[PDB]
């Protein structure tokens, strides 16, 4: 409707912190064969800029720390300009690509969730093998998909790993459907997750536009390029993600109370 | 109503007072503005007002009856119970923490944002429990539409269909229902901010007065958020303040704040998707084929042109472990106007993390027009913790301008943090050593009277003073006996060997005059020892240091005797060497007294005769640098703590939102009389002024706080009798004047017969207020009881800006009040800014650590190891720099260092890359030669500088200024424009003096320059020459000229002589 | 080693250089095994 | 060396007050103007000129935020026009003015000429006390007929 909703979007988003002090993890169906080191400030700041129904999408660029090759630590979290519904997400296929970059290794893409769900999305499983199969720099045992879904009161979140077969189930399959021929329960793996407490994890923003593209999808191109850079990313229901929102208005013998308390 | 208006317009209608609803305010008000403290003072403010006039006159209109007014003829208990009710509903709307014991009522930061925007006390409580850190854009509007000056505004029934038509088109959502007023006056302000079209005249003017409450409303509201640090909800408050200053929205053009735009223009740039960035990089015909307008391309250019937009660059130092200093350079890159910046740009600057949410660092810069197109470098204190960010961002926002805000990353990826600092020699629990705990009587003798036990650092530390001879680095507060430490260090260097030579270097000229003054009556009056005091003549410091042998000396004399440490067989023939407040290396005379100690390092371990080294300072955090470097033992390192201090010190800060300092200095004068008043009654203070000519002002101003109240010449403890031969000796009419009512001054322009007077009266216990000079902090030979540090820092007109002080006389200021028997605690209460007052605040209880500084001054120390033979290579100047303190502070902080690891490989190219850019500022001034890029030789020109204590870029000026046909107008001006005269003080007020004084100079002066030092030294050069009168500001100037003046004419004959010159070395 | 050994600038621009090319090499060889990595990854799925 | 603060109570008049003053006392070349703008701005005003013709409100927040604490001392005629409205809204304002300038000749003892001028109303004597007026030869009531 974009008329009433958008009140009650920007209304939900900003009691968006009340949901990050009570954070809850699924700790079950774990392979234990690398893990998530990524902090919860990053999930934090992440959590605060997304909308209950905009599927928000980013991707994770870490390293790992010394002597421990067996555990991933998501340092950087890149948000690339997207506009996707509530089953999908639209991201562009321009890799961001920076200085602070350059220096970790890409751990796949977290993208937020409308809804707590216990299976993996078709969609999302075939846009990260898309994603694998297109940039050679995203491997099939070292990307992940974190999918943070929404909870009653809380934070679900609830990572997924890229099968090689699944991978090749998804890059082969091209319906963007909510149901394609294809899929399998076995393309999708969980993968270990935690968090963490002792390093902060950095914030990567389009510097030419935003990172909320959801408001003009006409702006918003899937070969569009961007440049990133550290910064911090503003909110989904901004004045600057919404162009057409505020400059909208067109362009005097009232009370003139002039020189007051002020 | 025809009555009152009958009454009105034939004089029938008296005037009611009806103060009695803005009488909170206005105790808040008083409050803030420091005219009331106690309910007494807000009883007396009321009564002077005509409020109390109308209730004497007529009580009945006052709701006072008759027997409030027999009982009360002067109306006493009614303004007593009005301030009582109005210091409840301070302190019920958290603006004033009002005590009903006492009555006191202290303002606090919300009483003080409600006083300063004209908000009510309601409005302010509403502020303080409706403001969020975590609150959005949605619920900002909310609470400011929810405050006390829109509570008379209702919504009315015939508006709501205009309320629902202006609900669908606000860009800023309201939770709240139609019939709210908050959500009517929250879709106003959108409204307005958005220019809609209203259709009533009275919901017109409604939404003109909700305007005009909010624009306070959102002033106060981010005076609130910078104060709390919530950094997201402060960029909010300033973008909602910039919304409703420029009446536009967030979301539009930056070309629709200036006047001088068309409105067809700005709605064709706001039609197309570009940024404003883009438009600043395109030329005046690019802009205008991309925006379709080439007629208008050229103002749009000059438009992106005079907008604020400035350059931020960001550079980080760790100095501890904790804290690291950031300079900020703002180069503005905008064409400067009257018409669209105006004759200053405010900007406001939030240092904060990661997070944005909580402002590390929040201050002000105002860019003046006359300081315009020149980057200004601003120095704050950046905290850090364990968690450390990946990097911090820099918000630069403008204050007028909207949509106008520079972001910096500041990354802290690659920054070399130092360790962590070891925990200090603590005091050992153990028994006092009596005066007959010494061997020699003639030591004993000389300490018997004075106390009959020793410190108990002092006992602590003589088992490895008096028992033994090795390096001992004594870290004690200034007050902990470091003096007495030094004398038992000096006692066992004489019973060691009668004829030592202990040699006591200083940094400060007045500190190792009262050092040589003590021990001429303690050494040579009671032990008969050959105490002298080095001179600036090279001449005659061979003979002192051979016929003296206690000889108090400065690093800046000492440099001469120990480049000629080779040749002078009497400074190689030491017994011991005290280091006095080496805590200081980091500062002035801090390379100099590295190089004298890397000097004495050398000749210690090079002529088979290992010195006592003493370094007596203050406590170190990383005092095992300064213990390697100066070769102290793990055993001999007696570095105490910073609160291990015999005298307890109650340090006080006292923060001002006040961005002039003028205005900081004038606002502080009756804070630091209250505080004189409340903390040290009965005790002398000494109030450290920022500038020498402030000093009789600050004076002046603690007498009218003193003579306004009842305690009128509290400050004289003795009677005229006793003091008019005291002020009879004085020059200055106002210091006796002062002095009278028991307020000594004393400043560098002052006398030093009279300021010798007015210390012996303030230690006597005549005077109890001693307003002394920031340069006088380290020279004052007088322990009060409290310290009031007020404004410490310095306008410099060299820069023309507002430099803070250092923390080297920050601690001798809260050092100097340090009485042992006078006092029983010493109270230091530093007034200064808010954005200093955490700085200050972090260097008092914790111990400031030592960063070696010689980098900058690295080529004097090379010219004299080349000079002297000693570096004659790049090998030999290699080991004579990791000898000193910089190779220990670089392998304790490589980011404070400027290199990029501690590792060896690069520690050795850091050393190496600085070896060749001495070798490169030495051969390009013509003062040493490198053969074959490997070995050094010394010119001409730089032994001269060496010789005459010179620097190479003074010699090289002089080498090339002076020709074959100068004369003494060129000299001087050569002699005048070397690096000598740099270091001319250049304060407010001393343009004029500098202008007038050039228009009676006998050599004129080609384009002279008011803030330049050369300038200014020609000046005081030709004042000299034709004995010309001057102020006493410029007679300390010219004194510090001609000190050097003699070196530096000695230097231009040598350089005359050397190029074969007789009628230039003639002239000279 | 412990005593700090001076060098030239061209010695020590020489060295970085050398430092420089190192590096090169070592992050050629790690692209080349995170490529034969990925080709191994995608040769087990297909 | 001096400065002549004029309170009035409205903007237009407070403007025609300054263009007045700036009309009349051009050949003695003092600076009329209002003090308007931020507190900076405000303070650049005041330094930089002599009369200074502003709202009592607006002159008790620079008062209050201190803008006006740098140039206290210079400020020697205070011209209080339209005393009327000190029952209206700027009732309470004025007499924490008068009673800040009250409190600061009785403390820093600074002799201020205070001017105050009202219309035709009764009980003329407690304002008069109030503002520090002499009642013989500081204070002149006038009737209608004057």
């Amino acid at each position: 409707s974009s008329k009433t909703e958008w009140r009650v979007r920007a209304i939900s988003a900003a009691n968006l912190h009340l949901r990050t002090n009570h954070i809850y993890v699924s700790s079950d169906d774990i392979k234990e064969t690398y893990t998530y080191i990524l902090p919860k400030n990053v999930l934090k700041k992440f959590i605060c800029i997304s909308d209950l129904r905009a599927q928000i999408a980013g991707y994770l660029y870490g390293v790992s720390p010394p002597d421990n090759p067996q555990v991933k630590e998501i340092r950087c979290i890149v948000m690339v300009p997207q506009w996707g519904t509530h089953q999908t997400v639209h991201l562009p296929g321009q890799l961001p690509q920076h200085e602070y970059l350059k220096e970790m290794e890409p751990l796949g893409w977290i993208h937020t969730q409308p809804n707590e769900s216990p299976q993996l999305s078709p969609q999302d499983v075939t846009t990260h093998a898309k994603i694998m199969a297109d940039n050679p720099s995203w491997d099939g045992e070292k990307t992940i998909i974190i999918t943070c879904s929404f909870t009653p009161g809380s934070c679900t979140l609830t990572a997924y790993k890229l099968t090689p077969s699944g991978y090749e189930w998804g890059r082969q399959n091209t319906d963007k459907g909510n149901n394609p021929k294809g899929y399998l329960p076995s393309h999708y793996e969980r993968v270990q997750m935690l968090l963490s407490d002792r390093f902060l994890g950095f914030f990567m923003v389009p510097a030419q536009s935003s990172w909320n593209y959801n408001f003009m999808g006409v702006r918003h191109d899937p070969n569009m390029k961007y440049e990133l850079q550290l910064a911090n990313p503003k909110e989904f229901y901004h004045e600057v993600h919404r162009p057409s929102h505020f400059l909208n208005f067109a362009l005097v013998y009232s009370a003139d109370r002039e020189d007051l308390y002020a | 109503e025809l009555q009152y208006y009958l009454s009105l317009l034939n004089q029938q209608l008296p005037i009611e007072s009806q103060m009695v609803s803005k009488l909170p305010d206005m105790l808040n008000a008083e409050i803030v503005l420091g005219n009331v403290q106690n309910a007494k003072d807000a009883v007396n403010w009321l009564g002077y007002a005509y409020l109390y006039i109308r209730m004497l006159r007529s009580p009945t209109l006052y709701g006072i009856s008759h027997d409030d007014l027999k009982g009360d003829p002067l109306l006493d208990q009614r303004r007593l119970d009005l301030v009582h009710t109005a210091a409840l509903m301070l302190d019920k709307n958290n603006l004033v923490k009002y005590d009903k014991k006492t009555g006191n009522f202290q303002v606090t930061e919300l009483g003080r944002i409600a006083s300063h925007y004209y908000i009510t006390n309601d409005t302010v409580q509403t502020y303080n429990q409706l403001l969020k850190p975590t609150l959005s854009e949605i619920e900002l509007f909310r609470v400011f539409s929810l405050s006390s000056e829109f509570k008379n505004i209702t919504v009315r029934e015939e508006e709501k269909l205009e309320l629902q038509k202006l609900l669908e088109r606000v860009p800023i959502p309201v939770k709240e229902s139609i019939e709210e007023p908050s959500a009517k006056i929250n879709v106003l302000l959108q409204a307005f901010i958005s220019q809609l079209k209203l259709e009533g005249f009275a919901l017109m003017a409604d939404m003109v007065y909700v305007t005009q409450s909010a624009g306070r409303l959102m002033r106060a509201i981010f005076e609130i958020v910078l104060n709390r640090g919530w950094a997201q909800l402060t960029d909010k408050t300033l973008n909602l303040c910039k919304m409703i200053d420029k009446r536009m929205w967030q979301s539009m053009c930056p070309l629709r704040q200036f006047r001088k735009l068309p409105e067809e223009v700005v709605k064709k740039i706001e039609k197309k998707n570009f940024p404003f960035e883009r438009l600043y990089d395109l030329n005046h015909n690019e802009i205008g084929e991309l925006i379709r307008m080439p007629k208008m391309g050229k103002t749009i250019h000059k438009y992106v042109h005079l907008f604020p937009k400035l350059e931020l660059s960001v550079h980080l130092q760790p100095i501890t472990r904790s804290t690291l200093k950031v300079e900020l350079t703002i180069t503005p890159d905008f064409q400067w106007d009257e018409k669209v910046h105006g004759s200053s740009e405010a900007f406001w600057i939030l240092v904060e993390d990661v997070d944005s949410e909580v402002i590390l660092h929040h201050e002000y810069f105002l860019l003046k027009a006359k300081y315009a197109q020149d980057e200004h470098l601003i120095t704050f204190f950046v905290p850090v913790f364990e968690p450390l960010p990946p990097q911090y961002f820099i918000r630069v926002v403008s204050d007028r301008w909207l949509s106008c805000e520079t972001q910096l990353p500041v990354s802290f990826r690659h920054l070399i943090l130092p360790e962590k600092y070891p925990p200090p020699t603590e005091l050992l629990d153990l028994q006092p050593l009596p005066v007959s705990a010494l061997r020699n009587s003639a030591f004993e003798s000389l300490y018997q009277d004075k106390f009959p036990f020793f410190n108990p650092i002092q006992t602590q530390v003589f088992n490895t003073v008096y028992n033994s001879d090795d390096n001992v680095f004594v870290g004690a507060p200034t007050g902990s006996g470091k003096t007495i430490c030094a004398e038992f260090a000096i006692l066992r260097m004489l019973l060691q060997s009668s004829e030592g030579r202990c040699v006591y270097i200083t940094p400060m000229e007045a500190l190792a005059e009262q050092v040589y003054m003590d021990w001429y009556e303690k050494f040579q009056d009671r032990l008969n020892k050959k105490v002298v005091l080095l001179t600036g003549e090279t001449s005659t410091d061979l003979k002192l240091l051979g016929k003296g042998n206690i000889i108090i000396s400065t690093p800046e004399k000492w440099d001469i005797l120990s480049r000629r440490w080779k040749q002078r067989k009497n400074v190689q023939n030491i017994n011991l060497f005290v280091v006095d407040e080496v805590h200081l290396i980091g500062g002035e005379n801090g390379p100099v007294l590295e190089v004298i100690c890397s000097r004495m390092r050398y000749i210690s371990s090079q002529i088979e005769r290992p010195i006592r080294i003493v370094a007596l300072s203050s406590s170190l955090s990383n005092a095992k640098d300064v213990a390697h470097w100066l070769g102290c033992s793990a055993t001999s390192t007696f570095n105490f703590h910073p609160n291990v201090r015999p005298v307890p010190l109650e340090l006080h800060i006292q923060g001002f939102n006040i961005s002039h300092t003028q205005t900081r200095l004038l606002s502080m004068a009756k804070p630091v009389y209250h505080a004189i008043t409340k903390h040290s009654p009965k005790k002398p203070v000494i109030v450290f002024v920022p500038s020498r000519k402030q000093t009789r002002l600050t004076a002046i101003d603690i007498l009218t706080t003193c003579a306004a109240d009842i305690q009128r010449q509290r400050f004289l403890h003795c009677t005229e009798k006793d003091l008019i031969p005291y002020l009879e000796k004085l020059s200055d009419s106002t210091l006796k004047e002062t002095l009278l009512n028991g307020v000594g001054y004393l400043h560098e322009g002052l006398s030093p017969m009279e300021r010798r007077l007015v210390e012996q009266l303030f230690s006597s216990g005549a005077i109890q207020v001693v307003v002394a000079s920031r340069s006088l902090c380290w020279g004052m030979n007088v322990a009060a009881h409290l310290v009031i540090i007020m404004d410490t820092q310095y306008y410099n007109g060299k820069i023309h800006a507002y430099v803070d002080y250092p923390i080297y006389d920050v601690l001798q200021m809260v050092g100097h009040a340090n009485r042992p028997l006078q006092d029983d605690e010493g109270r230091c209460v530093i007034m200064c800014q808010g954005s200093k007052k955490d700085f200050f605040k972090k260097f008092l209880y914790e111990p400031l650590p030592v960063e070696s500084h010689l980098d900058h001054c690295m080529h004097d120390h090379f010219n004299a190891e080349i000079v002297t033979k000693t570096i004659e290579n790049k090998q030999d100047a290699v080991d004579y720099l990791t000898w000193t303190f910089l190779y220990r502070r670089m392998t304790q902080n490589p980011n404070y260092y400027n290199l990029q690891g501690i590792s060896h490989r690069h520690l050795s190219d850091h050393l190496s890359e600085l070896v060749e850019q001495t070798l490169s500022d030495l051969e390009q001034s013509k003062c040493i030669s490198i053969e074959d890029e490997m070995d050094v030789a010394p010119l001409n020109l730089g032994m001269i500088a060496a010789y005459y204590y010179i620097n190479y870029t003074t010699i090289e000026l002089f080498s090339m200024s002076l020709n074959a046909k100068t004369k003494v107008r060129g000299l001087i001006e050569i002699i005048s424009n070397a690096a000598e005269y740099e270091n001319i003080p250049i304060r407010h007020h001393e343009d004029n003096l500098l202008r007038q004084l050039a228009q009676k100079v006998p050599h004129k002066l080609n384009n002279p320059k008011f803030n330049d030092p050369h300038v200014k030294t020609n000046l005081l050069l030709q004042a000299h020459l034709s004995r010309m009168q001057l102020s006493a500001e410029l007679q300390s100037d010219t004194e510090e000229i001609l000190s050097k003046a003699i070196r530096l004419i000695q230097a231009c004959v040598d350089v005359l002589s050397s190029n074969g010159w007789l009628s230039p070395a003639l002239a000279a | 080693e412990a005593k700090p050994k001076f060098l030239s600038k061209a010695e020590r621009e020489a060295e970085a250089l050398k430092r420089r090319q190192q590096e090169v090499e070592e992050r050629q060889r790690m692209l080349e095994e995170e490529r034969k990595k990925r080709k191994q990854f995608q040769d087990l799925g297909r | 060396d001096f400065k002549i603060i004029y309170i009035a109570p409205m903007r237009s008049l407070v403007q025609e007050m300054v263009g007045s003053f700036g009309k009349r006392l051009a050949t003695y070349g003092i600076t009329v103007a209002e003090l308007t703008g931020d507190h900076q701005l405000c303070k650049e005003e005041i330094s930089a000129t002599q009369i200074i013709v502003c709202t009592p409100e607006k002159w008790d927040i620079i008062t209050r935020k201190g803008g006006e604490r740098t140039y206290t001392q210079l400020v020697r005629l205070i011209i209080l026009d339209e005393i009327h409205l000190l029952h209206d809204d700027r009732g309470p304002v004025l007499e924490a003015l008068v009673a800040r300038a009250i409190r600061n000749i009785e403390m820093t003892q600074e002799d201020v000429r205070l001017i105050g001028l009202s219309a035709t109303l009764p009980n003329y004597e407690d304002v008069a006390t109030f503002l520090r007026v002499d009642p013989a030869k500081g204070l002149f009531y006038f009737d209608n007929s004057f």
